């Protein structure tokens, strides 16, 4: 799970 | 004591029980997959994820995404991912952390709320699956989590679940069953430094994530979306704190940083955390008031007097002489603390005595494939910091560097994201 997912 | 009794292996006979071929509500037509109850409410179906999501059916092909449509497909691979989900679990359970977790998982059913009628408590359907008895005929079994492999993007790991035409149930109290799309069999690498790991052009992932760690942040979403107390998607923080996030414009949920912790749940401010916590409370309050409502069961499985129990000991509702519901407002803030507080891969990673990312604000180096069935290679209690080796100090076991059989590196992303 990881932020970058959301770019 | 061991939270899986049974040490399944993949073609065990199918018993119509714990081995059995099942069917998940999603919409559309699906073949039975064969699947492994390794616990009471808590099932694993080792497939690929091409059920849950009608626009995800294939396995074809972003900076930090792996593919190979391959992965998953033959026994060896199934049977192995049978037991390594398994060993993650065990891992997990032998902690304080773990365990407490677990049972508020396990205890954590989705509400009856599927009822229109007041006076009428009734289970909502997609928080079940269909098994196949050995007369050949389908029943349908509550439970409250399914581990499943990936779809698509093998490293795209999440806790997902089947809406309600008209409940928001991962908001509302209510809960609903939790599908963990995960694997056992890659991890990621992280940066030592901070300013290293943190920073997009820098790093090749020298450190290796131990998956048990993995493994309980999507718990823990499922723990938050089990009690309906999600914070919903659409709160997001503007990452203020990382020039590279800045210049993407790259915003980050409030519940992803509440599951992490630590430091990072404080970019919550004080003002939106008691907001939260008293749009839940009214939630809760909700439910009890729904609970008095009702005055019949619908179904032959199960008491009405035992439901309105199971969700007495869910919520810690307190129960009257008239057998009537309320919630206190210390035992609801103790619960709702305990979820998003305490249960945090920053406090897992405390008790697992590994390294890890510091923040959830940072970016990904490296995906590496790994085995962590052999006990050679990683431990239920240990992981791969095997004690009483060159493995046991300092993460060496994570050290992808000195530990380097245990990793082959796949993908770097160091430098593919646009900076
Ligand atoms: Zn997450």
């Amino acid at each position: 799970c990881r932020a970058t997912k959301m770019l | 004591m061991q939270f899986v009794n049974k040490q399944f292996n993949y073609k065990d006979p199918v018993n119509g029980v714990d081995i059995a071929y099942i069917k998940i509500p999603n919409v559309g037509q699906m073949q039975p997959v064969k699947a492994f109850k390794i616990h009471n409410k808590i099932w694993v179906i080792p497939e690929r994820d091409t059920f849950t999501n009608p626009e995800e059916g294939d396995l074809n092909p972003v900076p930090v995404s792996y593919y190979d449509s391959t992965y998953l497909s033959t026994d060896n691979e199934k049977d192995n991912y049978l037991k390594g989900v398994t060993k993650l679990f065990e891992r997990i359970y032998s902690t304080d952390l773990g365990r407490m977790l677990l049972t508020s998982i396990v205890r954590g059913i989705p509400f009856w709320g599927g009822s229109t009628i007041d006076t009428e408590l009734k289970v909502i359907d997609t928080n079940c699956i269909n098994v196949i008895q050995p007369d050949g005929s389908y029943r349908s079994e509550e439970l409250n989590l399914v581990i499943i492999g990936p779809s698509a993007d093998i490293i795209q790991f999440e806790c997902k679940s089947f809406g309600h035409e008209v409940l928001n149930l991962t908001r509302n109290g209510y809960g609903s069953t939790q599908y963990i799309r995960f694997s056992p069999d890659f991890t990621f690498g992280f940066e030592e430094s901070l300013e290293v790991d943190t920073n997009p052009l820098l790093g090749a992932g020298k450190f290796a994530t131990d998956p048990a760690v993995t493994l309980a942040h999507e718990l823990i979403h499922a723990g938050h979306r089990l009690y309906g107390i999600a914070i919903n998607p659409n709160r997001v923080f503007k990452v203020n704190t990382n020039a590279y996030y800045e210049m993407s414009g790259l915003e980050v949920s409030f519940e992803e940083l509440r599951t992490f912790g630590g430091h990072d749940a404080k970019f919550i401010d004080s003002l939106q955390e008691n907001e939260f916590r008293l749009y839940y409370y009214n939630k809760f309050k909700d439910i009890a008031s729904t609970l008095n409502k009702a005055k019949s069961i619908v179904g032959t499985t199960a008491s009405l007097q035992y439901m309105k129990n199971v969700f007495k000991e869910k919520y810690l509702l307190s129960e009257d002489t008239s057998g009537k519901f309320s919630v206190d407002k210390l035992k609801f803030d103790k619960l709702y603390k305990m979820l998003t507080e305490i249960y945090t891969e920053d406090n897992f990673v405390k008790f697992f005595k590994v390294l890890n990312r510091k923040t959830y604000l940072n970016f990904d180096k490296a995906v590496f494939k790994i085995n962590i069935v052999p006990k050679v290679n990683y431990t239920i209690y240990d992981g791969f910091n095997l004690r009483n080796t060159n493995l046991a100090a300092n993460f060496n076991g994570q050290n992808t560097e000195i530990n380097n059989m245990n990793f082959t590196k796949l993908k770097n992303f160091t430098g593919l994201f646009e900076f």
